[PDB]
């Protein structure tokens, strides 16, 4: 009734340490543009200065 | 639940403040001015506290008692230094000898009393007992033999064979 | 300053006296002190190192000189073992044979089995 | 549990104003509604902080 | 009422779950005092064999003497993190 | 709600305690006397056949900042026992009674500051041998040090600012070593815990500079060569509780954190590096027990002897062996017992008497207080090592344990126990003979409290002299639970 | 494995380093101070700044290199004598002898631990947590620095350890068998 006892614990305690190396590791996983940045105006096209231009532009 | 007074207790001050300091009133190297000390040097002793009295009661009695309970003392402190004052019997009980022959004297017996008989389970009473089991298990015919006959019966397995088990925890290793 | 440890602690104190230390029991026990037990006035500034040249000090014997104590400690050292080792080559010899055990020398009382006959075992 | 958890910070509220009152050279009990009122204040913050507890684990629940 | 627990080996418990590796610590641990309780039994003995011997304890039990200076490196607390820390064979 | 109900009677009663009682002396003796019958009845229902863990606790959980907490998510600060945390347990309850009780009489001036600073750091050292955690054996490992520097600050005889700032700065300076060794330990295991650490290998390129954080952090709380700067004069300059549970508690505590921390997660870097654990503990032994010799204060010497029986202790648990760790297991127990009646003797008594602890005015102690050259003479004769008083069988064992790991470095170290008469018996000598000193008015004799402590600690120590198996029950599991000899 | 120093062209490298840093030391010097000063100043109260930077550039890298000519390899011994070069230097400005002794001590204890822990006052990118294998292993690899493992080798720590205090090649239980 103690050995129960301290697989308990050490369950909890194994549980809260891969919490950390999962939550350690969600960190340094890269973003996508619309959850970093402007989430609407998801795209990073510019379409920048549309009074005097040029077709033929775009690529 | 014990009892007080509170016009006594007042007019204990009213007594108090009339009186000379503690660092004169026994300075003079009799019974003119040291006889009215000698009463009031025993008001200290005489334990009106009150049990449940200082649980129902509000700060503006207990400042009061704790300023004449703070002369009283020094009254009866200074007045035992230079000279009821004028007497010697002994032993005068402290304010520590309650609470360490009654409360850490009989703990501080009991942990050695617990420490004394929780000794008794012990890995050797333990590990003899298992050792004579087990050579009981493997060979029960000197069960067969006599009260007086086993105990030289057990030791010659004991001698006799391994009996240990521990090369069996280790199937790494061969 | 007599010896070469109270020398080398002349510059550490700046402020202190800087007294001759002498032994506390080699000055006379006649003059009445204020301490008869450890022969010192009541305002007597003690010594740079005092401890060694207290009363409760070690005994510091005054009769021979310390080097030469020594050298008549070693020579009875010298005298005794030269000259019982010396002694050694004037023995005379002994008159009997040393004595002789059965059974093959007792190999087999004081331990021994017959493979090990060697080690136990006494002139068979 | 929430109920010791609004314990604990009223007690924090207690300590608040027994601590105030006495740098101010005051007793312990001076203006004794004054306790009420810092430990309902420090209470609240304790219902806040739990709950903002509670909403942060439930939507680590949810990324199941 | 003399308890006997059961016994688990380091090997095969997957060092994961703290119950089968505290119950291989314990274990491997009571055993060894098993593995003593022999050391001191004979020890009882070859007293016993000197003092009723007297003088031919030499050669009543030289095999008793050489069994106890046989038991005696290899009969004693040695740790179980000397075989939980390492594998032989490996 | 009933346990929020019993603290909101109990600092009632001690408000009310507080308003008609002036002193909190009889509140603070009848809680740490408490604690007696509290740690004895805890000592009842131990489970001695389980290495295990009996009594758990998590303070400061998520779930539950403010209590306790049962989740399968356990980020709080662990809490527990067994055998060997235990036993210290035990040397500390029996103790802080008699620190509390050691300046009764004594104080005078602002005394409600001076109890409730030495009770709290008699508290913090209880919950210093419950931790489990990495982080929760070091947050209580320095919550003792601002009420060590203002004890000592406070409350210090004379130079006690020097004595204050010591006892702050060379154990904090020592201390964030630790930290680092903690830190790195933290980061690459993820867990802080003393269970799950038999399990964790580690390289031995990083096992080995782990090891150098903790043994240059253990160096300086149980003062090994470099160190023992600070040892006597933060001694010569506290006050008498502050320097009781000084040499009783915080050195033993770095004995107990080499057996918690280093020992059974730095298994391989130590087999290693003990010889210079030998080095360093052998030339304390030979060294600061010969500075002893030439002292002229009185509470310094004492202060010399703590550090030659640590020293002797250290190499009892960096053996290896089996006799060891128990042998230095029993020194801890039993020089907590005779030091701090030593210096009940040097500043508790004496200087209550004559207010100066220059050793040459003191001499012809017995031709007025013979029953105090008593307590000269058979608490001095226990300190030696003479058998029968549980610092020998301490130093026995120690001694021979350090004899298994490397026999040359145990026939040096074996001169101990003259080097360890040497200074004690001259001490005696000099106060108990003689003739009754020219300075020294005749003053009273030895009162009823300081002997009421004194023949506490002499019987304890004359009962684990007697049997030294009245706690073998504990420590038989922590016996094995520290050796790697394969 | 390695490759030996220019002594020499290393050394004259921290001449020329040392000589330039002890004229914009004297030109600072010059400028942030008081009294009558003027262009010839630069150099005579100077306060002996360029001895300073040039004397100790020469010689610590010129212990440098020798000590990792004459050890075969590059370690943190190697800035601990440097360091001490250092220190003899910078000692001898104050002409006495347990001085200098100090300074050559300590000044190549504080560059030896400098070097140790990487030579460096920045961090290595690679080798350190975020850029290294670190946490468990998976399979029966190699247990490299950062990692951990439940059961070393034995035949791992008797390499390591040694075959002497108590570590065996066979457990000793084993080792005493009945066949
Ligand atoms: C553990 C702590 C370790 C550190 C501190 C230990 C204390 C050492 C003693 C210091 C001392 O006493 O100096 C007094 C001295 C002042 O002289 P003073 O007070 O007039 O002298 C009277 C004394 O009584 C002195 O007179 P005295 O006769 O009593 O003693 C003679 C002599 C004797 O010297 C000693 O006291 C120490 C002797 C140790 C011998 C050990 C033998 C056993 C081993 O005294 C000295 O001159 C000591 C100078 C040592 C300087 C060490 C500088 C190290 C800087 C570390 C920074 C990190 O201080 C200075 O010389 C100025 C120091 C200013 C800072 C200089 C910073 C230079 C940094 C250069 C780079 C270093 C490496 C950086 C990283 C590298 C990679 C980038
Ligand atoms: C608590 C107070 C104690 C103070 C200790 C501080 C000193 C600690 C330094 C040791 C340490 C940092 C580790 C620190 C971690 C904890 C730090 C704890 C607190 C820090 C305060 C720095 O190691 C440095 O050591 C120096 C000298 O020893 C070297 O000097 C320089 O040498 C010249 C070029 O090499 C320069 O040209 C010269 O100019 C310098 O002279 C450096 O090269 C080296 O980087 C080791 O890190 C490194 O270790 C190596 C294995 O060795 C690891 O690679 C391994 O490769 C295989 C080999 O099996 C295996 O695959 C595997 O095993 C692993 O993949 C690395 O992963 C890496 O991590
Ligand atoms: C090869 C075979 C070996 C066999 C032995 C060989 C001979 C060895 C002889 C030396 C050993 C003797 C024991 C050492 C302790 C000496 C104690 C002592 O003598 O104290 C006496 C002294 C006072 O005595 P005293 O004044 O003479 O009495 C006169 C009465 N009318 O009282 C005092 O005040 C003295 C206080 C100082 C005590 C001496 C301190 C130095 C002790 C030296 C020990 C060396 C330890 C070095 C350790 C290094 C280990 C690497
Ligand atoms: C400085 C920062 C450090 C952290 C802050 C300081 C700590 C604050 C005090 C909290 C810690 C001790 C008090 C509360 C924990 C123990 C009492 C308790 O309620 O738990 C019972 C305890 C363990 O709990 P458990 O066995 O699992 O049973 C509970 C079932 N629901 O069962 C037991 O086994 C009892 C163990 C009790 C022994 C605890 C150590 C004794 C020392 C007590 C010091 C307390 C100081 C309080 C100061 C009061 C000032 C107002
Ligand atoms: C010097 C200055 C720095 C010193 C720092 C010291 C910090 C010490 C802070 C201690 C606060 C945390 C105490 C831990 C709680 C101890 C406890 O268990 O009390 C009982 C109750 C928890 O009850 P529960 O968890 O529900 O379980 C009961 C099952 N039997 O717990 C409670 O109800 C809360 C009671 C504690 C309230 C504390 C309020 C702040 C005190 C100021
Ligand atoms: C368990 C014990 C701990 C809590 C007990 C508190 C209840 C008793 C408080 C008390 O009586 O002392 C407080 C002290 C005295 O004031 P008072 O008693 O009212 O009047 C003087 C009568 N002679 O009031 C004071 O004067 C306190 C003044 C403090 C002066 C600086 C001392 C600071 C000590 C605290 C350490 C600081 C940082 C702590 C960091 C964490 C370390 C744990
Ligand atoms: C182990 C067994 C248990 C430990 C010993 C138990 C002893 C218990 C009782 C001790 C009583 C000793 C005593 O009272 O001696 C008093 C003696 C008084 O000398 P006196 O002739 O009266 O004249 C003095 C001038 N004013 O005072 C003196 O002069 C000093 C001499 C002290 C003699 C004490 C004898 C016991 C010493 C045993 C050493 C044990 C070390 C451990
Ligand atoms: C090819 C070219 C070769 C030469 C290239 C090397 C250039 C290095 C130049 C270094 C010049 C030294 C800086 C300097 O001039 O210091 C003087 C100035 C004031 O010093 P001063 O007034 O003379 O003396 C007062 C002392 N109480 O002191 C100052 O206040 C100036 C501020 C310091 C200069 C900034 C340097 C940043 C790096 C500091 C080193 C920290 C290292 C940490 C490890
Ligand atoms: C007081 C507390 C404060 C600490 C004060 C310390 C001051 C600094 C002391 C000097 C430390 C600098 C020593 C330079 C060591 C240079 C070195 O490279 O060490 C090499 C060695 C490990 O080198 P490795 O690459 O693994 O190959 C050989 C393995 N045998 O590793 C070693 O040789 C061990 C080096 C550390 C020795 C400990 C020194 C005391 C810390």
């Amino acid at each position: 009734d103690i050995l129960n006892e301290e697989a308990k614990i050490v369950q909890a305690l194994n549980n809260q340490r891969e919490l950390t190396i999962k939550m350690h590791e969600l960190k340094r996983e890269e973003k996508d543009y619309a959850h970093s940045y402007s989430p609407l105006f998801s795209d990073p096209v510019p379409q920048g200065g549309s009074i005097g231009k040029a077709p033929g532009s775009s690529r | 639940l014990r009892a007080y007074n509170e016009e006594k207790e007042l007019a204990l001050k009213q007594r108090l403040s009339q009186l000379p300091p503690p660092g004169k009133a026994f300075v003079t190297a009799k019974e003119a001015e040291l006889a009215e000390l000698a009463e009031i040097a025993a008001l200290y002793k005489t334990d009106r506290v009150g049990i449940l009295d200082i649980l129902l009661l509000g700060n503006k009695h207990a400042r009061l008692y704790r300023d004449n309970t703070a002369l009283l003392k020094d009254y009866y402190y200074n007045g035992r230094r230079i000279l009821w004052e004028i007497k010697r019997e002994g032993a005068e009980k402290e304010d520590w000898v309650n609470q360490m022959y009654f409360l850490y004297a009989p703990s501080l017996i009991l942990l050695l009393i617990v420490m004394v008989y929780k000794s008794r389970e012990d890995i050797t009473f333990w590990a003899k007992k298992e050792l004579d089991q087990r050579v009981l298990d493997k060979h029960p015919e000197i069960n067969d033999a006599p009260e007086n006959e086993r105990d030289a019966l057990i030791v010659e397995r004991i001698i006799a064979g391994d009996y240990d088990k521990l090369a069996s925890l280790q199937k790494k290793a061969t | 300053i007599r010896a070469s440890f109270d020398k080398a602690e002349e510059p550490m104190l700046g402020d202190y006296p800087d007294i001759d230390p002498f032994p506390a029991q080699l000055k006379n026990p006649y003059k009445k002190y204020d301490d008869q037990q450890d022969r010192r006035n009541l305002e007597e500034p003690l010594s740079v190192n005092d401890d060694l040249y207290d009363m409760w000090s070690p005994d510091r014997f005054t009769h021979f000189k310390n080097q030469d104590a020594l050298k008549y400690f070693i020579g009875f050292l010298t005298i005794f073992f030269g000259a019982s080792y010396v002694a050694t080559y004037f023995v005379p010899e002994k008159a009997a044979i040393p004595r002789e055990f059965p059974y093959e020398g007792l190999w087999k009382e004081s331990g021994g089995t017959e493979k090990s006959k060697a080690f136990f075992g006494q002139r068979s | 549990a929430l109920f010791t958890s609004l314990v604990g910070a009223s007690g924090l509220g207690f300590a608040t104003k027994f601590l105030s009152n006495k740098i101010r050279l005051k007793p312990a009990g001076y203006y004794p509604l004054g306790y009420v009122f810092s430990g309902v204040a420090w209470a609240g913050l304790g219902l806040v902080l739990h709950n903002v507890h509670q909403h942060s684990l439930e939507v680590l629940e949810k990324k199941k | 009422e003399h308890q006997r627990p059961e016994l688990v080996s380091f090997d095969d418990i997957n060092y994961n779950d703290h119950k089968k590796v505290r119950e291989a610590q314990e274990s491997y641990t009571r055993e060894q005092f098993i593995r003593l309780e022999a050391l001191k039994t004979v020890r009882k003995a070859l007293e016993k064999c000197y003092e009723e011997s007297g003088p031919n304890h030499f050669e009543d039990c030289k095999n008793l003497a050489e069994q106890y200076l046989d038991m005696l490196p290899t009969h004693r607390l040695q740790g179980y993190l000397g075989y939980q820390r390492n594998d032989p064979s490996k | 709600m009933f346990l929020t109900s019993i603290l909101l009677s109990s600092l009632y009663l001690f408000n009310r305690i507080l308003a008609w009682q002036g002193n909190v002396k009889h509140f603070y003796l009848f809680a740490s006397n408490l604690l007696l019958l509290f740690i004895v009845v805890l000592y009842i229902n131990f489970n001695t056949f389980s290495n295990s863990f009996q009594f758990n606790f998590e303070l400061f959980n998520s779930l539950n900042p403010f209590g306790l907490s049962n989740s399968d998510i356990s980020n709080g600060l662990l809490f527990g026992i067994d055998g060997l945390s235990l036993t210290f347990i035990l040397l500390t309850v029996l103790l802080i009674p008699l620190t509390l009780l050691g300046n009764w009489y004594n104080i005078n001036f602002n005394s409600n500051l001076y109890y409730t600073l030495v009770l709290a750091i008699g508290l913090v050292i209880l919950l210093n041998f419950w931790a489990l955690d990495y982080i929760s054996f070091y947050i209580l490992f320095e919550a003792t040090l601002p009420l060590l520097f203002i004890l000592i600050h406070i409350y210090g005889s004379s130079d006690s600012e020097r004595a204050s700032f010591y006892v702050l700065m060379f154990t904090l300076s020592g201390s964030l070593f630790m930290l680092l060794s903690i830190v790195v330990i933290s980061i690459v295991l993820n867990t802080t815990n003393f269970i799950n650490h038999n399990l964790f290998v580690l390289s031995l390129d990083l096992q080995t500079i782990i090891w150098l954080g903790l043994f240059i952090a253990i160096m300086v709380k149980t003062p090994l060569f470099p160190i023992h700067v600070w040892l006597p004069v933060v001694h010569s300059e506290s006050p008498l509780a502050g320097s009781m549970i000084l040499a009783g508690l915080i050195l033993k505590l770095a004995l107990y954190a080499i057996l918690r921390l280093l020992l059974p997660l730095l298994c391989e870097a130590q087999i290693l590096y003990t010889p210079m654990i030998y080095i360093i503990s052998l030339l304390t032994i030979i060294l600061t027990s010969l500075a002893t010799l030439r002292q002229i204060d009185l509470k310094v010497i004492i202060a010399y002897s703590s550090i030659s029986h640590m020293g002797i202790a250290i190499l009892g648990v960096c053996s290896n062996t089996s006799l060891g760790i128990y042998g230095s297991i029993v020194l801890g127990v039993a020089h907590g017992f005779v030091s701090p009646a030593l210096f009940l003797i040097v500043g508790g008594i004496l200087y209550d008497r004559y207010h100066i602890r220059i050793v040459n005015y003191y001499k012809g102690l017995t031709t007025y207080m013979p029953q105090l050259a008593t307590y000269i003479i058979i608490l001095s004769f226990a300190n030696i090592g003479t058998p029968l008083t549980g610092n020998f069988t301490g130093e026995f064992l120690s001694l021979q344990g350090g004899f298994i790991r490397n026999p040359i470095i145990g026939g040096i170290s074996c001169i101990s126990v003259l080097l360890a008469a040497i200074y004690q018996l001259k001490l005696t000598n000099k106060l108990t003979g003689g003739i009754s000193s020219i300075y020294m008015h005749r003053t009273n004799d030895v009162t009823i409290r300081e002997k009421f402590i004194m023949n506490i600690l002499i019987i304890s120590t004359l009962i684990i002299g007697i049997c030294p198996q009245i706690m073998y029950n504990l420590l038989y599991w922590t016996v094995n639970n520290y050796i790697y000899i394969i | 494995h390695f490759h030996p120093y220019n002594t020499l062209g290393l050394a004259t490298q921290s001449a020329m380093v040392g000589l330039g840093a002890g004229v914009v030391a004297a030109a600072a010097r010059n400028s942030l101070a008081t009294g009558p000063r003027n262009i010839l100043t630069t150099f005579s109260k100077s306060g002996g700044v360029v001895t300073i930077f040039t004397g100790a550039s020469i010689a610590y890298v010129f212990t440098y290199c020798s000590a990792a000519n004459l050890r075969e390899r590059k370690d943190g011994w190697n800035h601990m004598w440097a360091g001490a070069a250092t220190g003899a230097v910078l000692g001898a400005r104050t002409k006495l002898v347990p001085a200098f002794i100090g300074w050559t001590v300590l000044c190549g204890a504080a560059c030896g631990l400098f070097g140790w822990t990487g030579a460096r006052f920045n961090a290595d990118r690679k080798a350190s947590l975020e850029q290294s294998p670190k946490g468990f292993v998976q399979e029966d690899a190699h247990q490299t620095f950062w990692e951990v493992v439940h059961r070393r080798p034995l035949s791992l720590t008797v390499e390591q350890l040694g075959e002497g205090r108590g570590i065996n090649a066979v457990p000793i239980a084993t080792a005493t068998e009945a066949p």
